[PDB]
């Protein structure tokens, strides 16, 4: 089933604020069940064998801290990575504005103009206290020129998958 | 919920003619699901063992088979016992089997240990018999305590930083014991991941890689995978139950591997034996063999 | 053993860093099994990252580097650390988690300068009685390890920021550690505490405090004047009143959970205490009949989970939880259904499998924006014809039901994608269905009382999976039956009456 050797493998890491979803986006993704409890994240590494587009791959899933008490070693993990997902809830603004801050972040560490990320709008379930609307999200993701994706990961997910594989396209883009 | 008198309730009835049914109020069923479950929870997944120890395999709802184990190696506490999962289906008596099982975990938290197996789903135990052993003997919804129970019992354990004990067997996702801490629960069997891989994985001979099993819910690894897999970690025996084994024990690629049944006359149609394991401070494996 | 009866790399790597004088040597995930002496070369290093590696015990040459802030050590196979290391007097950062650490090491007792601390996933069993010597550190974390008690020094750690005890026996609490004053993260999960200390609630500001699947009995009233908390978490605690803890709190609450609990009843208070809540968890533990009018202070409130109780029955002020989104009766012994129920205009999801409705009430109808209704093992001898006005229902199951005929009403439901009567005793069925193109899953499993299908239900082709393994079908001839669902569906393809 799974390739024997020479399988390419991909850094994803998920960054944003406190919040807004990474750990439960992760652990819906590697173990297709959702977790209703709050954990702080200092640092989680998972790994899984996926075939995306007809083509296999290792998605090294890092989640961060988040929180800047844990975030005394986020600077690192940032500089290891090959693709960001800039996760913001639409029920919480603040972590909206902090996109800018993470990409100029971004930016810094790895000391280029433009990288591989995707704006991620998580929560997008709860409809009904959504603040953040598609077409902010959008104006802002081709202000930095970034594709957006619009995902919930309480169960039923969406595209939770896509989530991830849309990423794994862009990377394999350049 | 005295587990005391329960266990004597329970073993009361050994010695007797075999197939004799214990009748049990459901609340000490329940109660014992929910007391154990805190223990199970609050224990790590991975689980640390210390010698001596005795581990076995799978005894499917056969309570003599079980009783049968406790005289030749030892009833606790003068002992140390391990389960490796799939305690429920195909067999007549099984709420007498899993009641006794969880009784010892609650009395000896330190000393009894039981993991996880593939019988363990809501939805596995649907088809193979589970499910009709509720409705006859005690409830619909008892079925639904020990499901939720099932969630949270331990996937793997390592002995003297040397053993690694699974029902199933490896999976293509564990590169480092850290994944497995890291699995959340209560949770559910998925049909794919890491967590599935180990309460349903089996080895097979032929495939030098990977391969699909018989049954379409995993897949099979081979004999090169269980040795990465344990010169990486630096360990050296890993022990599986999950199949049906003639003589109740069988050894898998050089004995790193080895595979324990402990029900013989398996369903009332199988020449199998039973096996058990016991280790020592000195981690010498003994084989306590039970009759054909 | 048992018996039966990267260093090449990391070289390169400390070589380069030695050349560009860089603040930073990364080494992880290279599985060294022993850092190389050369090391002490390069003093200037403020950071040294040594993560997921094989060291079991560090060199006796960190002491040289002074210059030095941030070691990162974690998810090793470390077991003790030189005593060379207390010549470090600027070290501020030291990551050991996921180790095979015994004890803490009394090298660690001997760093004034460091601020932040990890050693969790461990087999600390002891914490020593010398870290007074600490005063500078502010976080400490121990998530997996086997204390059993906590030093009474512990209490002049007034630089302390996040104290982070989680799964580890403890058994009590140093009364005195409430004089630090500067902790915001206090977690307390998955020990074995019985009793709380009286001056936690000299802690001004405290937002997270994990305290659940301990033993406790009740909790002081001191702690309510932590006005900082979000969420209280109390799951699997020995806990049957609160000493309305809630009503001083109620400044930035957000959820409580009170699950598998050993209550009886709901927290002595006012109605105001879920003035701010969000979300509630009372299942796995008796609670009789909810009080009137106990949540006409919420305004805002999305869930509520009643699992496994010994519900009777819904009070009359049922009505009234108009901002309520969802509702979860699962395992009750409900027994009707007031016509109240109308007036949950924005409900979206319901569940009521596992209890005592022989008849659903006429106000169903009135429900619009319903998407869920799970009825199992509920008695239910016919549904009212009310179904037929509401649209928005999406996947409903009606197992082990003694329903025998169904409403005229069921091609209105356009947005139904999932059904399930299977174990229900059923005869014949309204040819309404076909209407219901969108269907894709539908269980009749154990039905011994029908005989033909409708030739309607030959128009929706857009299902994909039938579960009728267990089926009589006296009627159809058994070799389509026992040929499979597909040539079914062919059958209904072009053998039936309509293209
Ligand atoms: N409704 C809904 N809730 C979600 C979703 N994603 C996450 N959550 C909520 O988030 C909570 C977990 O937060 P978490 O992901 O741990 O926070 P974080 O953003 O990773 C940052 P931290 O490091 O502080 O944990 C869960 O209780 C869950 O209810 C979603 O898609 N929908
Ligand atoms: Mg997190
Ligand atoms: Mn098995
Ligand atoms: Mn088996």
């Amino acid at each position: 089933a799974v390739p024997s050797d020479n399988l390419p493998t991909y850094k994803l890491v998920v960054v944003g604020d406190g919040g807004v979803g990474k750990s439960a986006l992760t652990i819906q993704f590697f173990q297709k069940i959702f977790v209703p409890d709050y954990d702080p994240t200092i640092e989680d590494s998972y790994l899984k064998h996926t075939e995306i587009d007809n083509q296999w791959a290792i998605l090294d899933v890092l989640d961060t801290a988040g929180q800047e008490e844990f975030s005394a070693m986020r600077e690192q993990y940032m500089r290891t990575g090959d693709g960001f997902l800039i996760v913001y809830s639409v029920t919480d603004k603040a972590s909206f504005e902090h996109v800018d801050r993470f990409h100029q972040l971004i930016l810094r560490v790895k000391d280029r103009e433009s990288f591989p990320m995707i704006l991620v709008a998580n929560k997008v379930d709860l409809m009904h206290l959504r603040k953040i609307t598609r077409e902010q999200g959008k104006e802002m993701a081709t202000k930095h020129n970034i594709p957006y994706i619009e995902t919930s990961a309480k169960d039923p997910p969406l595209n939770v998958d896509k989530a991830f594989h849309d990423l794994v396209r862009v990377i394999r883009q350049q | 919920l005295n587990i005391d008198s329960i266990i004597q309730r329970l073993l009361e009835v050994r010695g007797s003619k075999p197939g004799k049914n214990v009748q049990l109020q459901e609340n000490e069923i329940r109660g014992l699901c929910l007391k154990s479950r805190e223990i199970f929870l609050s224990q790590p997944i991975l689980l640390e063992l210390e010698a001596p120890l005795k581990i076995c395999g799978d005894i499917h709802g056969q309570y003599y088979d079980l009783l049968r184990l406790f005289e030749y190696g030892g009833f606790p506490p003068e002992s140390n016992y391990l389960f490796l999962g799939d305690y429920v289906d195909r067999g007549k008596q099984s709420l007498e089997t899993i009641c006794l099982l969880l009784a010892y975990k609650i009395k000896y938290p330190e000393n009894f240990f039981l993991l996880r197996g593939n019988h363990e789903c809501a939805s596995i135990n649907r088809i193979y018999g589970f499910y009709d052993e509720c409705k006859r003997r005690y409830n619909i919804k008892l079925w639904k305590t020990f499901t939720d129970c099932f969630n949270c019992l331990p996937i793997a354990a390592i002995v003297d930083e040397k053993i690694f004990c699974c029902h199933g067997g490896l999976s293509p996702d564990l590169q480092s014991m850290e994944q497995i801490r890291r699995i959340m629960r209560p949770t559910d069997v998925p049909d794919q991941g890491l967590l599935c891989d180990l309460l349903w994985s089996d080895p097979d001979k032929d495939v030098l890689g990977w391969g699909e099993n018989d049954r379409g819910v995993s897949f099979t690894f081979g004999a090169e995978v269980v040795a990465k897999f344990l010169h990486k970690h630096d360990l050296d025996l890993i022990c599986r139950a999950h199949q049906v084994v003639e003589d109740g024990y069988e050894f898998f690629a050089k004995r790193q591997l080895v595979t324990l049944f402990s029900a013989p006359n398996y369903c009332g149609e199988f020449d199998n034996a039973g096996a058990m394991m016991s280790v020592d401070e000195t981690l010498m494996c003994s084989f306590q063999i039970l009759k054909p | 053993g048992v018996a039966f009866s990267s260093n090449a790399e990391v070289i390169k790597e400390l070589n380069k860093c030695r050349e560009e004088n860089s603040m930073r040597l990364d080494l992880s995930k290279r599985s060294i099994h022993i850092l190389p002496s050369s090391i002490k070369e390069l003093t200037q290093l403020t950071e040294l990252y040594l993560y997921s590696n094989k060291l079991q015990s560090l060199p006796a040459e960190v002491g040289c580097l002074v210059n030095l802030m941030t070691l990162a050590l974690s998810e090793n196979s470390l077991t003790s650390l030189p005593d060379s290391l207390d010549n470090l007097k600027k070290l501020r950062m030291l990551d050991l988690r996921h180790n095979k650490l015994r004890e803490i090491p009394s090298v660690v007792y001997r760093l004034d300068s460091l601020t932040t601390l990890y050693l969790r996933f461990n087999r600390i069993t002891t914490v020593e009685k010398d870290i007074k010597n600490l005063s500078k550190l502010s976080m400490l974390s121990i998530r997996e390890n086997k204390i059993k008690q906590l030093p009474a020094e512990i209490g002049e750690l007034c630089n302390l920021i996040t104290l982070d005890v989680a799964h580890n026996q403890l058994e009590h609490l140093p009364k005195e550690i409430g004089n630090c004053t500067q902790i915001t993260n206090l977690d307390l999960q998955h020990n074995e505490l019985l009793d709380l200390p009286d001056t936690i609630g000299n802690l001004s500001s405290l937002s997270r405090l994990g305290l659940r699947y301990n033993r406790l009995s009740a909790i002081p009233r001191s702690l309510a004047k932590c006005s900082a908390l979000e969420e209280l978490n109390l799951e699997n605690n020995n806990i049957s009143t609160l000493p309305e803890s809630l009503l001083s709190s109620l400044v930035k609450l957000n959820s409580l959970t009170l699950a598998r609990n050993c209550f009886q009843l709901y927290p002595v208070g006012g109605p105001s205490q879920f003035s701010t809540i969000y979300s509630l968890n009372m299942e796995h533990n008796r609670i009789n009949k909810i009080p009137f009018g106990i949540f006409s202070r919420a305004k805002v409130l999305s869930k509520l989970n009643m699992k496994d109780n010994q519900l009777t029955s819904l009070p009359l002020d049922f009505g009234t939880w108009t901002s309520m989104v969802e509702l979860n009766l699962a395992t009750n012994q409900l027994t009707k259904i007031p016509e109240d129920v109308s007036g949950l205009v924005s409900l979206e999801v319901l569940i009521l499998s596992n209890n005592l409705l022989k008849k659903l009430p006429h106000g169903l109808g009135n429900l619009r924006k319903l998407r869920e209704l799970d009825l199992e093992e509920n008695k239910l001898e016919s549904l009212p014809n009310e179904i037929a006005y509401l649209k928005d229902l999406q996947k409903l199951v009606l197992t082990n039901n003694q329903l025998t005929t169904l409403p005229r009403g069921i091609g209105h439901l356009t947005n139904l994608t999932h059904l399930g009567l299977g174990e229900n005793l059923l005869t014949h069925l309204p040819e309404e269905i076909g209407t219901l193109e969108n269907l894709e899953e539908l269980y009749l499993n154990d039905n011994p009382n029908l005989h033909s299908l409708p030739f309607e239900l030959a128009l929706c082709s857009k299902l994909s999976i039938m579960s009728i393994e267990n089926c009589p079908l006296s009627h159809l001839p058994p070799q389509i039956v026992a040929g499979g669902p597909s040539f079914i569906i062919q059958f209904l393809k072009m053998q039936g009456p309509y293209r």
